[PDB]
């Protein structure tokens, strides 16, 4: 009971606001992913 | 390359050297799982997680005994499972046979064969005998039993154990003939507390599962 | 008309070159002698088999004193691998922990070499004796017509293995007779001693009077005429044993008739 | 009598509150995203030696050193350039489920069915690996390990409970409860602040490290959880189970993001691993192979593969240069 | 960790001569080992190496023919066997530790040394006889005839401290690596085949000689020595 009651009072957001900040995340650093031959260290 | 890229590289030719040298030794000893309920007598087939070792014509053997849904994962490996059950508690045959089933029709050991010792006979010999608990209490089948014509019972032996006992033998046989398709074989044996020639058994089945498995390898079966 | 044995014979060995790298998950010390025996009996297609229908064709010669080398050193090597694999199966059979414990890559490797070495010893000698005698190799017309070969070459090629396959079956045979008296465990001992059976009977069958024919057509002299005449006929159900022996040992797995299956 | 029903009442709260805030899909914000594409990797480094199947590793900080665990009883340290091996560790007992590499670089730990923790020397003055301390207090099986500095390290076992573990002392300073199964797998935030639970009753729970209590508690799953990752800028989380289902959870908006699935897979996930910008998800499953999912829009852009058994292990360099893999073949690979 | 040398004294020309070192405290078999010579005016010469599973066996070509380098994992004791000496083999014989792998420090270790007394190459340059100079700033700068950088990133430069009466000390490995042992008052860096020392503050402690090494090619050469003097 305590446990719930404790869950309970969370400060909740938004999804679109949450998945606007993984879209924004996921945009922002787009350049620096060398999975997405003279730099291959392989 | 650098005189240290050659060091590295005699350094790791060494360490695959005895790296190499170790299988050799690990492949010439046989693993054994161990299970069971408590009061079975596990501990007496023979006689985190507890080892035992054992020597039998000069084939070692290693048997572990853990102590189900996670840890059974790592032992798909191993040559055989050994199973015990209480062949004289009526009350618990029930939870017994589902352990078994359980066990048999796991999707991790559909190629693992199965010894399945059933243990302390002279208890059961000795209440069937007595008469002061019956088998029809719990199992209403038994009294459409008869015996096979075919059974060998040994010398001696009153005709009222051996329908009991090949009643039992018979309910566990016929859930692994249910199912399996010949990848696996179940080797039920008859034991008690004071029998020492378990060792031969094993051995001897050990040695028809690697027989079987030769056979299937060389396109024969 | 009878060039149609020489396809089967190269379809079958293709079939089961290709059944064990594409399939894969088979064990390369059981399985990679299998490769080898179907590149022979392909080598044995492509290099005998055509030669002889020109022969047939046009009953006078052209070739002869390597095209027989090859066919011998060719047959031999196909003979040195069912030996190999009858000993293999006994020795697998009689002793199953031992042989657990010594499979590897390294006795795959070594009984490649040791058949493929003891195969070219017989052949040597057929170009070199052919290049300083035309008699030898021509008579009257390509046949090999000194005894100095055929009464000696043939033991080995022929007559040492077939003892060796015989008392290897025999063994086998009473040692799953034996061990059955201790069921599926019991059923499976005999289905492998019908197979074994079958393919014993199989090559004493297709390679027999070939050889029978042969010591005779030297040491017993007899019309020759007749003689000739069985030879015309009996070698070429020893080259029909060559798409035979791929078959016979592969198409009794579940895995293989179904690969054959999918691919075919 | 009285307390199951202010339990259900307080669920059904929780439950009207979460609904509340469902305004929005990532499959609708992401129609203007275009897809990434097809992409294709190939092996570029094979490494032998392993006699067993493996089931564990672990990348270093330098992306060159590498640490893989197996049944044999030994553990490897593979430079993932050259393929030469390092070190060469003998164990103590051969049943190893997990393995970590410390982030200086000095010490390595491991664990199994011995319900023991065992820290290894890397760096001493004798030449020779040797065992700094055994973790011992757990009831169950070791599953996963995690270190937190050179003096704490974050252990997850089969009883139920998680702890942590002060290694100079060998005292357990924290116990994690509330779990009503074995729990299998853990991931640590990079601000090492809170860490992730997996369990095999189909819930995960966030846990704050400082306090030792849990903060929430999410379901979802039909069947146990083998794999949890942890999304980069800490918000996210990344679970597989065994009923061939991926899902995205976050940890702002409480509730479930996307499900990553198919018709064609019945077959559980044995890990899950994340790139460094977030947009790839790697996955590994019993099918003998490695799927390549976008996490923006649970697609599928590529596949590895190139083992012959099932895939235990997955991870990826803190560069995102290389991907490595493990699997019951006793072979390790180098994707690029 | 320690290595003990014995053998030594008064020989005539066109003798023989055994030394030996023994070992303890360390993993012996894991290890590869070296002869290093220190003549009175000379400096240090290198002279054998061997490998830690006796696969290779390297000599100096001064030595060939000559010496014959042993070892003996069993009993943790190095031998060379040395046969017609000369007058110029006179000097100081020291026995140096090496392991080579990723991050290793090969040059760690050095002994205490025996006296014997009787009756292409990559040119490593120094030029300052004595520095004369507590709290103040030392620079000391060491020059090669070809360059020290690898294909591979690595640059394989070693300083020495040889003090009064004391075996040299290592103190930077590969130009940017401060040894184990070491306080932070140390630094080095360089390019190509110009490299430098630096010292923020200097103790008491800080007097002796440093000498530089490269480890590209064999065999291995060492500086003339620059002095510092308090
Ligand atoms: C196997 C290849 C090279 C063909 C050679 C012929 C075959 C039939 C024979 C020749 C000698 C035989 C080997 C002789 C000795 C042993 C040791 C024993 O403990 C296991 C079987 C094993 C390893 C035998 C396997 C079969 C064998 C290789
Ligand atoms: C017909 N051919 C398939 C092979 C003949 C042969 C093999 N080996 C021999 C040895 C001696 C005399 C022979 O004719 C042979």
């Amino acid at each position: 009971v305590e446990q719930l009651k404790m869950e309970a009072n969370i400060d909740r957001i938004k999804v679109s606001k949450a998945a606007a900040d993984l879209m924004a995340y996921c945009e922002a650093h787009a350049k620096e992913d060398p999975l997405l031959a003279s730099e291959n260290p392989f | 390359v650098s005189a240290e890229d050659k060091a590295a590289a005699e350094r790791s030719k060494m360490i695959d050297k005895n790296l190499r040298e170790d299988g050799e030794k690990a492949r010439r000893t046989l693993r054994l799982l161990l299970l069971g309920a408590d009061n079975s007598g596990k501990s007496t087939i023979v006689k985190g997680i507890f080892e035992t070792k054992f020597q039998v014509d000069k084939v070692n053997f290693h048997m572990f005994d853990v102590g189900r849904r996670k840890w059974i994962q790592c032992f798909n490996d191993v040559t055989a499972i050994i199973f015990v059950v209480d062949s004289s508690d009526y009350n618990r045959l029930q939870e017994a046979l589902n352990d078994f089933k359980s066990i048999w029709n796991n999707r991790w050991l559909r190629t693992i064969s199965v010894i399945l010792f059933l243990n302390k006979q002279d208890l059961l010999a000795e209440k069937v005998l007595a008469g002061k608990s019956k088998i029809e209490d719990y199992f209403p089948e038994f009294a459409r039993y008869t015996t096979p014509e075919d059974a060998t019972p040994e010398p001696g032996e009153d005709p009222r154990v051996t329908r009991a006992k090949y009643f039992i033998r018979k309910e566990f046989v016929d859930i692994s003939t249910a199912s399996g398709d010949g990848r696996h074989i179940c080797y039920p044996h008859f034991t008690c507390a004071v029998d020492t020639e378990n060792a031969r058994r094993i051995f001897n089945d050990c040695k028809d599962i690697i027989l079987q498995m030769n056979l299937r390898e060389y396109n024969l079966v | 008309s009878i060039v149609i044995i020489i396809i089967m014979t190269i379809g079958g060995n293709i079939l089961v070159i290709m059944a064990v790298s594409m399939e894969k998950k088979l064990h390369n010390a059981t399985n990679y002698f299998l490769m080898s025996l179907a590149i022979a009996d392909m080598l044995v297609g492509l290099l005998v088999m055509p030669l002889s229908l020109l022969a047939i064709l046009y009953d006078y010669v052209w070739l002869c004193p390597v095209w027989i080398s090859l066919d011998v050193l060719f047959s031999t090597a196909s003979i040195m691998h069912l030996c190999a694999i009858s000993l293999d199966r006994y020795v697998a059979i009689r002793n199953p922990i031992e042989h657990s414990r010594f499979n590897s890559r390294t006795k795959a490797i070594m009984k490649i070499a040791i058949v493929w070495a003891i195969s070219i010893g017989v052949s040597v000698p057929i170009p070199v004796i052919g290049l300083r005698d035309e008699e030898k190799v021509f008579v009257n017309t390509c046949v090999l017509n000194d005894p100095n070969f055929v009464l000696i070459g043939s033991f080995v090629a022929f007559f040492i293995p077939l003892t060796i396959m015989v008392i290897t079956y025999c063994l086998t045979i009473y040692v799953l007779r034996r061990q059955a008296l201790m069921m599926q465990a019991i059923n499976n001992e005999r289905k492998a001693s019908k197979v074994l059976g079958i393919v014993f009977f199989v090559f004493l069958i297709m390679w027999c009077p070939f050889f029978i024919t042969n010591i005779l057509s030297v040491l017993c002299e007899c019309n020759q005429k007749l003689m000739e005449k069985l030879l015309n006929v009996f070698v070429w159900i020893g080259y029909v044993c060559s798409g035979i022996n791929p078959l016979v040992y592969t198409l009794f797995n579940k895995i293989y008739r179904r690969a054959f299956s999918n691919y075919l | 009598d009285q307390l199951r029903q202010e339990a259900e009442q307080l669920k059904n709260q929780i439950r009207d509150a979460r609904k509340a805030c469902a305004d929005a899909t990532l499959s609708q914000i992401t129609n203007n995203i275009d897809p990434v594409g097809r992409i294709q990797m190939r092996t570029r480094r094979t490494l032998r030696g392993h006699l067993a199947k493996i089931y564990a590793m672990h990348w270093g900080t330098d992306s060159r050193l590498l640490v893989s665990a197996s049944q044999d009883g030994k553990l490897i340290i593979w430079d993932s350039y050259t393929t030469n091996k390092v070190h060469a560790i003998p164990l103590r007992s051969s049943w190893v489920m997990t393995c970590a590499y410390a982030p200086s670089g000095n010490y390595v730990a491991c664990g199994g069915l011995d319900n023991i923790c065992s820290i290894y020397n890397l760096k001493t003055r004798e030449g020779n690996v040797r065992v700094s301390r055994e973790l011992a207090g757990h009831t169950g099986y070791l599953s996963c390990c995690r270190f937190l500095d050179d003096n704490q390290i974050v252990t997850s076992s089969g009883d139920t409970t998680c702890a942590l573990w002060d290694i100079e002392t060998g005292q357990q300073t924290t116990t994690f409860t509330g779990h009503t199964g074995d729990v299998m797998s853990l991931s640590l935030a990079p601000d090492t602040r809170l860490f992730v639970s997996g369990a095999c009753d189909a819930s995960a729970k966030l846990w704050d490290v400082r306090e030792g209590m849990c903060r929430q508690t999410f379901t979802g799953h039909e069947s146990d959880i083998n794999a949890i990752c942890f999304f980069p800028n800490g918000n996210a989380f990344a679970t597989g189970s065994d009923d061939a289902t991926c899902r995205l959870f976050d940890l702002r908006a409480d509730q479930e993001l996307m499900t990553y699935s198919h018709d064609n897979i019945i077959c559980g996930i044995t890990s899950v691993s994340f790139s460094k910008s977030g947009r790839l998800l790697l996955a590994g499953y019993d099918d003998f192979n490695c799927n390549v999912w976008d996490a923006l829009k649970a697609d599928r852009a590529g596949v590895l593969a190139g083992h012959d058994n099932r895939v235990s292990c997955l991870g990826v360099t803190d560069d995102g240069m290389a991907v490595a893999t493990g699997s019951w073949d006793s072979f390790l690979k180098i994707w690029n | 960790v320690q290595l003990v040398e014995s053998g030594g004294g008064l020989v005539q020309p066109g003798g023989s001569r055994k030394l030996s070192c023994s070992a303890s405290g360390f993993a012996f078999s894991s290890f590869g080992m070296h002869w290093v010579r220190q003549a009175p005016e000379k400096g240090l010469e290198w002279v054998a190496y061997i490998s830690s599973g006796s696969g290779t066996i390297y000599y100096a070509d001064t030595v060939k023919g000559r010496f014959t380098i042993s070892r003996d994992d069993p009993k943790n004791t190095l031998f060379l066997q040395m046969t017609s000496l000369r007058s110029e083999d006179t000097a100081m014989y020291y026995c140096v530790r090496s392991i080579y792998y990723y991050g290793s420090s090969p040059f760690d270790f050095w002994g205490q040394g025996t006296t014997l007394t009787v009756s292409s190459d990559i040119v490593m340059t120094q030029a300052t006889s004595s520095v004369p100079v507590p709290g103040e700033s030392v620079s000391i700068s060491c020059r090669s005839s070809k360059s020290l950088l690898h294909s591979n990133g690595n640059t394989y430069l070693y300083w020495f401290l040889q003090r009064p009466g004391q075996s040299p000390q290592l103190l930077i490995y590969r130009m940017s690596n401060l040894a184990s042992g070491v306080p932070d008052r140390f630094s080095g860096s360089g390019s190509g085949t110009a490299f430098t020392l630096t010292i923020s503050r200097l103790e008491a402690e800080d007097v002796g000689v440093y000498y530089c090494m490269q480890h590209l090619e064999y065999p291995l050469t060492f500086g003339a020595g620059t002095k510092l003097e308090l």
